[PDB]
């Protein structure tokens, strides 16, 4: 789910960049170091609002190292999945152990043990799919799934979905 | 292999009565002290006050 | 002063018996025993008060103590908190042979001693208390 | 097979008081004596051998099936002694790959 | 024979005048290494209290 | 009877006296001899009994009525210390001083499976074919460890190989063979072992040894009573609790109730706050014995395996089949079914791979005869390798050939301009993404650059030496 | 070398038990008239808790150990091993009940 | 195994003494813990005090 | 206080590795190449 | 710049908060349980796991890395283990304070011997400094030698 | 560089020289502290780039400090005596 959050970043600048263009350079450095990153605490930062008019304040010189430390506060759009949430998805891969879907930047893996039994995996089909009499879910097929668990990594998030309840599966 | 020397040790003589004045913060004003030592061996045995 | 303590202890006895009956019914109705746990704090506070021991012995509250300690017909032992509190109270009071005769707690004490689901510390305390209570009879 | 055998714990259990180079030489000698049995001893590590230039392009299941078919064909062309297989498990490695049979 | 030998040797070697296991509370510095920097220093050391 | 003999106030008192260690039985014998010698005399030793216990070291207990009697008994003995270290034993302690010990088990049962403390079969599981009536030794059924001409692996005694390597085999019966002074019965060694050579509790069986032992019984593991008892012991002892664990109650009046562990005291009393639809009940904390608690595992929780073949494996709970719980693994990324007794709800893995396998992180290893790669992430069961091509592979540690140990005279890199670049230097890609990083390993024309800015594969990316320039 | 007679609980050297038998249990065990197997089955060298008794009649310990009707001497609190089934039946024939001193029975 | 109160008191008092002297070996009113060489044990408290202690 | 299934005795992964499951017995009984 | 790079931000200490360690915290921050008195496994290197020289506690050898953090000798700070005591024992540094606290409260109901009804007690509670507050409360409650099961109405005491 | 020299350096007012003498020219050390419990119990693995405080079960609120090795030793010896010195990088009032 997408949100607006007020975040802050600590930026350290080398003395070789102490020029008139210091502020703009700090702005592009912030944009390059925040746009697209993935933090387990917050999720995924997709964009920074008002990216060219961010206040940086006054940097403090670190005693003994010369480099200046800047405290940058900004508002950004953040997306983070939650346990027990039902969202739309697009299937990216089909495999005997289960199928992998994509919910924005997040890639969700659904095991066969969380798939209804009638959706038997068909490897002979082109492309291979988990199909039933009235349902056929393959690569590129819209699916509505509920996120059950989320795994936190260093700079990545792994989520597990399920389609075993009602109003789920193919859409 | 190392040469060791015994340094003479100074001590108070025995078998002599020593009378001392104790300080004010005490019920005792004067003390008579004597330490006894047998002639054979010259070893300290007991002290009396 | 002390007539009032006897009345209060009798009221506590009635409350304890009613709570035991309610918990037994609830277990028979498929529900956990909660009333004994609810009444446990007040019983603990009353028992910890030493000067009320004489009134307790004059009202024979040990009968209700044994009733609580008596295992229910489902072969389920009482809650460990209840057993611990009752054992501590039994230690804290001067139980004599007459009080044991009035209450008949020796049977439950022997059952606790012989049983194995009982905590080993409670087993040792039961052995100690049984020996102490047999002490006056033989001398 | 010798390089893989010098690191396998099967050699360590077989030879607990021998150096790694001794295990390597033993693997070489066993390969000379019988290449088929040594290739069988690889068990799962045989799939990591450099078999074909584009061996990694195939899916793992297809490559495993191809290896199984090749080894079954070869061992059935060879033949397995039941008595020796019972006498020694090393010669019994070839028993599951006979046609009709299985692990 | 080791008792007296070791006791005397230890007390003379280390300077602690007492039993080895009672090193604390024993008078230390009784035995010292002879000063041989010059003849006068040795003579002075041998007559020290 | 036994109950009626408990002591009274008028019974003779008991005194305990400290003595020198190891002389307790000597003092007892001396006291008995003195009592016998002075018996029938004008001044007999007016005591009644004296004894000691092995556990209560340095103490000798005498039953008498007077302290002067104790002094008279101790007079003339050298093991008694200088001070009269005597105390009056409390009457309640009278039963405890003479209560028996080691009553945990009645006896060693013939046919039971036990482990061996020492000897050539140190640790091998052994069946108790015979229990000697003395109780100090017992004849056991073992798997022979022979080489037939640092110990050989256990193996059933093979008569043909034994004769080929040693034709001096003896025969005494049918199926009972004596080779080299050792009696082997139908392929299994039968040898007496002392009681001090066996572990009769906390026995850990393996299905391999169980099959090797039960194959001759015409059925695979037909006997399973002692095995079931061992399973119960392993299940009971392996349970460890922490605050915040969701548990369920098996026995007691509060059976079939859920609660969260609030605090842990010792290892047998756990304070639990129960959860129920009634608010007044949810605000109460109950101390409950651990023997009547079962962990509650909800679907979609990070859980780490405590013990077993999958030790230190973590994952997310997927299916809860009562006793057995299923979870998708993190390293192998496959479903594993392990009992709920071997799982702990650990929200963070942080698995350390040290002391496992042969290779560590950032190791340039040879995948096969053609492919050479570097380690990006290590697992308890396998390794993740980035190869020179730019792809990722997963292989067991055994399958990997070996580490490519290269001297600085072998690991040499030359940039586009021809200037030599060594290990750890920083270079920038001449074209393409124009990235930069520190060199990790050099192989042929391939360089393994790592940069902290890059997140993919922990910043490791392969770039040819011809496309980078020295910084 | 010393062994503890299982029945009465006395402790004496095993060779003494073989040559002379148990001075107390000879009325029901015939230990002297018994072979080494029976001596071992009624006298065990593995025991614990050496006990010296001076006056059987008045010692509460002797009553507690049921040795107040036996000869004073060396006795063991706990003795490893129990009487055999055949010897148990033989003693039950005599009308004497055997209470094990192994501690496992109480 | 078996619980004579005198033995329990002795052993628990020994444990209390060891734990106390592990952190403070200058408790006035009782003998200090000594090493096999006869020197007193350097408790943790002694590590922190004096000119040669941690702080100074 | 008083109370065999090999599933409870050892982990299912170990049982499948050692070939002691119901699929194993069905395969061994079945008259067909594996 | 002499330290290997760590992604954690570098900050400086601004406050030192003291206190005691709860047994729960000691068990939580520990990495291994110490139970075997033998320092060495079999005097054949590789000190016994679960002993006083467990490799998980940290490494002090150049060629041995810590089994907990994986860092070298120059970087491993050392990791704590915990030892369970069979019976609780006094902390030698707090015995006088334990005695004072025992004097301040009742040994049965576990409640203070004085209440805010006393003007002096309320005045003492009004102070802010914990040490002076405890000193005043002890000076007052020392004199009170009997628990009251009734108000000096029940005050919660046991009498 | 004893205490009297430290007092002389304080009197001169040279804080940078004093810090350099007592840290860079001596036992300088780097530790990680949990941002919640405030203890030095973070199990930091620099090569794998993962930090984790088991007691607080957090992976994010973690900072690093530069303190003298003797200070680390003193805090560990204090923890050995059941005293918990918690280091916090922000004030609270
Ligand atoms: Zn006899
Ligand atoms: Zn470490
Ligand atoms: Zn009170
Ligand atoms: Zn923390």
């Amino acid at each position: 789910m997408f949100f607006l959050k007020d975040l802050s970043l600590i930026l350290t600048l080398h003395p070789s960049y102490f020029g008139p263009q210091m502020n703009q350079y700090l702005r592009e450095k912030l944009l390059t170091d925040v746009e697209g990153t993935c933090t387990g605490q917050f999720g995924y930062i997709v964009t920074v609002l008002d990216g060219m008019n961010i206040d940086v304040g006054k940097g403090r010189i670190i005693p003994g190292s010369g480099s200046a430390e800047f405290e940058v506060k900004y508002r950004a759009v953040v997306w983070k999945p939650f346990k027990g949430e039902v969202v739309d998805a697009i299937v990216s891969n089909v495999s005997p152990i289960g199928f992998f879907a994509d919910v924005g930047p997040l890639n969700v893996f659904v095991s066969t043990r969380l798939i209804p039994d009638n959706l038997v995996y068909n490897p002979s089909n082109s492309p291979p799919a988990y199909m039933s009499n009235d349902e056929l879910i393959t690569k590129g097929s819209k699916v509505r799934l509920k996120v059950v668990g989320t795994r936190t990594d260093v700079n990545e998030i792994y989520a597990i979905g399920s389609i075993k309840e009602d109003f789920l599966g193919a859409i | 292999g190392s040469e060791k020397v015994l340094i003479a040790q100074e001590r108070s003589a025995a078998n002599i009565v020593q009378v001392f004045k104790k300080a004010a913060p005490s019920p005792i004003s004067h003390v008579a002290e004597i330490r006894s030592a047998l002639e054979k061996g010259s070893r300290l045995i007991s002290t009396m006050q | 002063l002390e007539q009032m303590q006897d009345e209060l202890i009798q009221q506590l006895k009635l409350q304890m018996e009613e709570s035991a009956i309610r918990d037994a019914n609830n277990i028979e109705q498929g529900k956990p025993a909660i009333f004994k746990l609810k009444l446990l704090p007040k019983v603990k506070d009353i028992l910890l008060r030493a000067n009320l021991a004489d009134s307790i012995l004059d009202n024979n509250l040990l009968a209700s103590v044994r009733l609580w300690l008596e295992p229910l017909p489902d072969a389920s032992l009482p809650a460990y908190q209840i057993q611990k509190v009752l054992f501590d109270a039994i230690k804290s009071l001067p139980i004599k042979t007459s009080h044991l005769r009035e209450s008949g707690l020796g049977k439950v004490m022997v059952f606790y001693q012989k049983s194995k689901r009982v905590e080993p510390n409670l087993k040792r305390t039961a052995e100690k208390l049984i020996s102490d209570w047999t002490r006056p009879i033989m001398g | 097979t010798a390089r893989l055998y010098q690191h396998s714990s099967k050699s360590s259990a077989e030879y607990p008081n021998r150096p790694q180079l001794a295990k390597y030489c033993i693997g070489l000698a066993k390969y000379i004596q019988s290449p088929l049995l040594e290739y069988l001893a690889l068990d799962e590590s045989m799939y990591s051998l450099h078999i074909h230039k584009h061996q990694n392009l195939l899916p793992r299941e297809k490559l495993i099936d191809a290896v199984q078919t090749s080894i079954v064909d070869i061992v059935n062309l060879v033949g397995v002694d039941i008595n020796e297989a019972v006498r020694a498990p090393y010669h019994a490695l070839a028993l599951p790959y006979v046609c009709g049979l299985g692990p | 024979s080791t008792t007296i030998t070791s006791g005397l040797k230890y007390s003379l070697a280390t300077g602690n005048w007492g039993e080895q296991k009672k090193a604390m509370s024993s008078r230390a510095g009784v035995s010292q290494v002879l000063n041989r920097y010059t003849y006068s220093s040795t003579l002075s050391h041998l007559r020290r209290t | 009877p036994q109950r009626l003999l408990i002591p009274t106030v008028d019974d003779p008192g008991i005194w305990g006296v400290k003595v020198r260690l190891g002389k307790e039985k000597d003092v007892v014998r001396q006291i008995l001899k003195k009592k016998l010698a002075r018996e029938g005399t004008k001044n007999p030793l007016e005591i009644y009994s004296a004894f000691q216990r092995d556990s209560f070291k340095g103490h000798v207990y005498i039953e008498a009525r007077k302290a002067e009697a104790i002094n008279d008994a101790l007079k003339g003995n050298v093991n008694v210390f200088s001070n009269n270290s005597k105390f009056l034993v409390g009457i309640v302690e009278y039963k405890d001083l003479l209560r028996p010990v080691k009553s945990s088990d009645v006896k060693l049962t013939r046919g039971s499976y036990v482990r061996v403390k020492n000897g050539k079969f140190k640790g091998d599981l052994a069946q108790v074919d015979e229990v000697l009536e003395n109780g100090l030794e017992a004849r056991l059924k073992l798997v022979p460890r022979l080489d037939y001409g640092f110990r050989p692996a256990q193996r059933l005694f093979s008569e043909a190989e034994a004769r080929v390597h040693e034709p001096t085999i003896r025969r005494d019966r049918d199926g009972f063979v004596t080779y080299g002074g050792e009696e082997y019965y139908e392929g299994f060694l039968y040898k007496t072992f002392r009681l001090q050579n066996l572990i009769v509790n906390s026995i850990n069986p393996t299905l391999n040894e169980l099959s090797l032992f039960q194959s001759n019984e015409e059925s695979t593991t037909i006997d399973l009573s002692t095995i079931a008892d061992s399973l119960k012991e392993t299940a009971k002892n392996l349970v460890s609790f922490q605050p915040g664990d969701n548990v369920e109650i098996i026995n007691g009046e509060l059976n079939h109730l859920t609660g969260t562990v609030s605090s842990v005291n010792q290892s047998t009393i756990v304070s639990v706050r129960l959860h129920s639809d009634d608010d007044t009940i949810n605000s109460e904390t109950v101390e409950i014995p651990t023997s009547d608690l079962r962990k509650i595992f909800n679907v979609g929780d990070h859980v780490r395996v405590i013990h077993g073949k999958h030790t230190d494996d973590t994952g997310l709970i997927v299916e809860v089949n009562g006793d057995k719980v299923e979870f998708i693994s993190n390293q192998t990324k496959r479903t594993v079914i392990v009992f709920s007794n071997y799982l702990i709800k650990s929200t963070d893995s942080t698995v350390s791979i040290n002391e496992s396998g042969r290779f560590e992180l950032h190791d340039l290893v040879q995948v096969n005869s053609d492919l050479v790669g570097i380690v990006i992430r290590a697992q308890k069961d396998s390794f993740d390798v980035l190869c020179s091509d730019g792809k990722l592979l997963s292989l067991p540690p055994v399958s990997i050939y070996s580490k490519l140990n290269l001297n600085p005279n072998q690991q040499i890199a030359i940039d586009s301009n021809g200037v030599e670049v060594k290990v750890g230097d920083t270079v920038r890609e001449f074209t393409g993404e124009r990235r930069q990083g520190t060199i990790l390993h050099v192989y042929r024309n391939f360089l393994f650059l790592r940069s902290r800015e890059i997140v993919e594969n922990q910043g490791v990316f392969v770039t040819s030496s011809n496309r980078v320039k020295t910084i | 070398r010393e062994r503890a007679c299982m029945l009465c609980g006395i402790v004496l050297p095993g060779r003494v038990f073989m040559q002379n038998g148990c001075p107390n249990c000879d009325s029901v065990l015939n230990l002297r008239d018994s072979d080494q197997a029976t001596v071992n089955e009624c006298t065990s060298s593995s025991f614990e808790g050496l006990v010296a008794v001076g006056d059987n009649e008045h010692s509460w310990v002797a009553k507690w150990l049921r040795v107040d009707r036996f000869q004073p001497g060396l006795y063991a609190v706990r003795v490893d091993g129990r009487l055999p089934s055949d010897i148990v039946a033989a003693l039950e024939q005599y009308g004497v009940y055997y209470r094990p001193r192994d501690g496992s029975v109480i | 195994d078996g619980s004579p109160q005198h033995i329990i008191n002795e052993v628990e008092q020994l444990l209390q003494f060891h734990v106390a002297t592990y952190m403070d070996n200058d408790i006035a009113g009782q003998p200090q813990a000594l090493q096999k060489s006869g020197r007193p044990v350097k408790a943790i408290r002694a590590r922190l005090k004096g000119k040669e202690g941690r702080l100074r | 206080e008083q109370p065999t299934s090999l599933a409870d005795v050892f982990e299912p992964s170990e049982l499948k590795e050692k070939m002691l499951t119901d699929e194993d017995n069905v395969i061994r009984v079945t008259d067909l190449p594996e | 710049s002499q330290f290997p790079y760590s992604s954690a931000p570098l900050r400086s200490v601004k406050e030192v908060q003291f206190g005691l360690l709860s047994p729960e915290e000691i068990r939580a921050i520990s990495v291994v349980k110490i139970e075997y008195p033998e320092i060495m496994d079999e005097s054949r290197q590789r000190p016994r796991e679960g002993g006083l020289n467990d490799p998980k506690l940290g490494s002090i050898d150049r060629n041995f890395k810590c089994q907990t953090c994986g860092e070298g000798m120059a970087e491993c700070p050392g990791h704590f283990g915990h030892m369970e005591l069979a019976k609780p024992v006094f902390h030698i540094g707090f015995i006088p304070k334990i005695k004072k606290v025992c004097e301040c409260i009742c040994m049965n109901c576990g409640k203070l011997l004085l209440d805010e009804t006393n003007p002096t007690m309320a005045q003492a509670i009004r102070i802010r400094d914990p040490k002076k507050r405890f000193n005043a409360v002890w000076q007052l409650c020392k004199t009170k030698m009997v628990c009251e099961a009734d108000a000096p109405v029940s005050r919660g005491g046991c009498g | 560089f004893g205490e009297m020299e430290r007092d002389c350096m304080i009197a001169h007012g040279a804080a940078g020289f004093l810090k350099e003498r007592l840290m860079e020219a001596s036992d300088a050390f780097r530790v990680h502290v949990c941002g919640i419990c405030g203890l030095m119990s973070v199990i930091a693995n620099l090569k794998k780039n993962q930090f984790e405080c088991r007691s607080c079960k957090n992976k994010t609120n973690i900072y690093q400090l530069h303190i003298p090795y003797a200070a680390k030793l003193l805090f560990q010896e204090l923890m050995a005596m059941n005293i918990a010195p918690r280091l916090y990088t922000e004030r609270s009032g």
